[PDB]
C-alpha cells in the first residue's frame, strides 16, 4: 500500500513484544518505517555506553529506518500545535519530543506509530494519522 | 558534484514543489536531502533477533523517569 | 523541464550509483523513477464524497449576503 | 497541456453538481487548479466554526490546490481594473475578491474558473482567459 | 515619535470630523500614515465614477500616505487569526478587510487607525496596538 | 538596474533581515518594496480642505451595506 | 558589508536621485541613511521590567523536575 | 565585534539577577543574542497557559532574539558528542536540548551563553566557546 510510518520511541522499544512483530519487521525492511533525528538522540541516551549506541546504528533495525531531520516549519508546527493544546486545558505536556515528532510526521505524510496516550491528545486537534502498536494479550 | 536531471515531468515536479512547500525548504535543498536519505538508508534483512537485541540496548526507552531526564 | 542540484556529496553519489546498478538502471533513470515513485505515494485522491462535504460546510459561499458581510 | 486554472468560491462550492466532476477532481488531483488566499478566507468565513474550517484546509479538496498569493503587481491591477470598471458605470458589479482573483490569474498564468458573469466583465476589459464551470 | 500607524477605512472617511483632524493632518504629511492595497480598493469601490477615483489617488492627502501591500505570511496571518477567533466563538466576522489591515499592521509594527470596535475583537487574541480616532462629542 | 550598496552596519543589516523574515519576504524583496514605497509616496501639504474634499468623494465607506457589497 | 539589489525600475531610481539631491545627498547616501533610520525606528527596548516579567512567566525552566517530564 | 551568543534557558530565566543585566539588554536590542526552536518549545512547557506563552513571544526579549534552527548537520553531530559523552560515563548528565544547542552553537558560529556546567562537559570534547552568564 501506499501508507508510511515514523515510528515513536514507545513503539520501537515494544515491537519485539507485540503480536506484529513479524509483519513490523519486514515493513522495516521495505523501508517503510522512518524515524527522526531526535527518536535517534532518545536511542544514544537509553544506551548505557557509546559502543552499545554505535552497534545500535550500523545494524538492522534502525540501519534500515529512513532518517527524518527537522525543518523550520516543522518546529514551528510543533510550537503552534503546543500553544492550541494549551488553549485546550493541557498543562506540562505533551512532551516536547512528542510534538516534534508528531509535525514531522503531519508535514512529511506519515502515520505516527506509537504506545502513547499523548498522540491522541495532539491528533484531537490535527486530525493526523497515527496507529497503536499491538500488544500482547494478558 | 552538480547533478542535473533533465526531463521531469510537469506533474511530478508539482508534487515536488508542493512537498517542499509544506516543509519550508526550497526545490533543490528538498531534492538533495531526499537523495541523502535514499543513499544513507540500508538493504538489508531484518529479523526477529535484531528487534528482542535491539530491545535490551535500549530498553531505558520504557523508563518514564530516565526519558523527563533527556528532555530537561 | 530541467532540474539542477547543486553540491550533492561524492558519499551519497557513489551509493545512488551503487543502488541504481544493481536495478539495471543509470544513476539519472533511477533518480527520475524515484522521484515519480514519491509523487505517485504522495498524490491526494479527490472522491464525490470530498467535494460533497466542502458544499456542505460552506454553503454560505453561494450565499451573496453572506459574502456581502465578508467584504465589509 | 500547458493550462492550469484558478477557482473562484463561485465554482468551489458548485463542483459537487457539475457534469464535469471527474474531470475536474483529477485536475486537482494533478495540481492544476490553484486557490487564492482571499479565497481561503471566504471559506473560512463560511465555515460554522474552528474546527470545521481547519478540517476543510487539511482535507481533499483544498489540501490540494498550490496557493496563489498577492503581489504588488496584482493589487496594482485590481485597482487599474476596477478604475475601468468605474468609468463605464459598473465598478459595482464586480466585488474586491473577484477584481483580486482575476488580477492575480491574468499576471501568474491562471484562467479563471467560475460561475459569476463579473468574470466576463473584467474580461471584456483585460482579454484575460476565463472558463465557466458547466453545473446542474 | 517613533510611531507609525495604519489607517483603516472607517477612520479615513472620519478624520474631517475628528476635533484632532489637524494633528492627523500634519501627521499624514509627515508620512507616518500608511495605507492599505486592499483600503484603497474600497476607496475606488465608494468612489462614483472613475475619475473621481483617479483625482483622488493623484491628491493629498491619499497621495502622502506610503502604501503597505500584502506578503504571503501577512496573509497566512489574517487566516490564523480569523480560525483562532473561530475557537473563541466569533461568527461572520471580523471582516475580511478588517483581518487584512490587522494582521498587515501587526507583521510591519504599526498602529492601526480605526472606528471599528471589531479591532478590539483582533487585540483580543494579537495584543496588537490600536488607536480609535477621537469623534465630535454630541 | 543594479545598485549596490556599500559599507551597511552590522546592526542595520540585522534589522533588515529580522523585517524580511517577520514578513517572509528575501532581503533583497523586502529592500526594492521599501525603495518602491518611499519614492512613491508624495511630498505633499495636506490641509483641512483636502479631507473634506475626500470625505465627500468616497462617503460610501461609511456605508455598512456598501461595504458588506464590495466584499461579497 | 554590501548589498545589491538588483532590477531596482527606473522611475523609482530617478524619483530617489531626486529625493536625495534636495536634502543635498547623493542616492546611495540617501538610501544607507533611510535603511538605517527605519532600523532605529524597528528597534526594540528591553526593560529590566520585560526580564523580570519573563523569570515570573517561566520560572519552570529553572525547575529541573518540570524540564524532566518536557523531555519524555 | 563579530561575536554573537545563543542563549540557553538556565540564562535566560537568570538574565533579571545578573550584575551585566544592561550589557546582555542592549545586545538582545541590537540582535546579537539568537535562541534555538528547542528552547522556544521549553519557554512554551513551562507557561501557564496559552494567552501567557503567546505574550511572552511577541514582547521582549523574545521577540528581539533571532531564531536559530536545526539541520541535518546539526542533528547529528548533536548525536556524535553525545556517543564520544558515552564513552567516558557521562553521557547521562548532558540532556538532549543541551546537545542539540551547543551542536546548534557549534555549526553555526555563536558563543553559547548559559548557567550550566553540562555545557563545558560538552565544550571539553568539542573545544567550542562558551560563556556563564554572571549572576547573583
Ligand atoms: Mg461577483
Ligand atoms: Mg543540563
Amino acid at each position: 500500500t501506499d501508507q508510511r510510518w515514523l515510528i515513536d520511541k514507545s513503539a520501537l522499544v515494544r515491537l519485539t513484544d507485540s503480536p506484529d512483530m513479524e509483519i513490523w519487521s519486514n515493513r522495516i525492511e521495505r523501508g517503510l518505517v522512518h524515524i527522526t533525528g531526535v527518536t535517534r538522540l532518545e536511542v544514544g541516551f537509553s544506551a548505557e555506553c557509546g559502543e552499545i549506541a554505535r552497534r545500535e546504528f550500523r545494524e538492522p533495525p534502525l540501519s534500515a529506518m529512513p532518517v527524518e531531520y527537522l525543518t523550520p516549519r516543522i518546529e514551528d508546527r510543533a510550537l503552534e500545535v503546543q500553544t492550541l493544546l494549551a488553549d485546550r486545558g493541557h498543562h506540562r505536556g505533551p512532551s516536547i519530543p512528542d510534538l516534534l515528532i508528531a509535525a514531522t510526521a503531519e508535514l512529511s505524510g506519515l502515520t505516527v506509530l506509537h504506545v502513547d496516550k499523548d498522540f491522541d491528545a495532539i491528533a484531537a486537534l490535527t486530525g493526523q494519522k497515527t496507529e497503536r502498536l499491538t500488544h500482547r494479550p494478558p | 558534484s552538480d547533478v542535473l536531471i533533465r526531463d521531469i515531468p510537469d506533474d511530478v515536479l508539482a508534487s515536488l514543489d508542493a512537498i517542499a512547500a509544506r516543509l519550508g525548504l526550497s526545490r533543490t535543498e528538498y531534492i538533495r536531502r531526499r537523495l541523502a536519505q535514499d543513499a544513507q538508508t540500508a538493504r538489508v534483512t531484518v529479523t526477529a533477533a535484531d528487534l528482542r537485541r535491539l530491545r535490551g540496548a535500549v530498553a531505558g526507552l520504557g523508563d518514564p523517569e530516565l526519558m523527563r531526564q533527556a528532555w530537561r
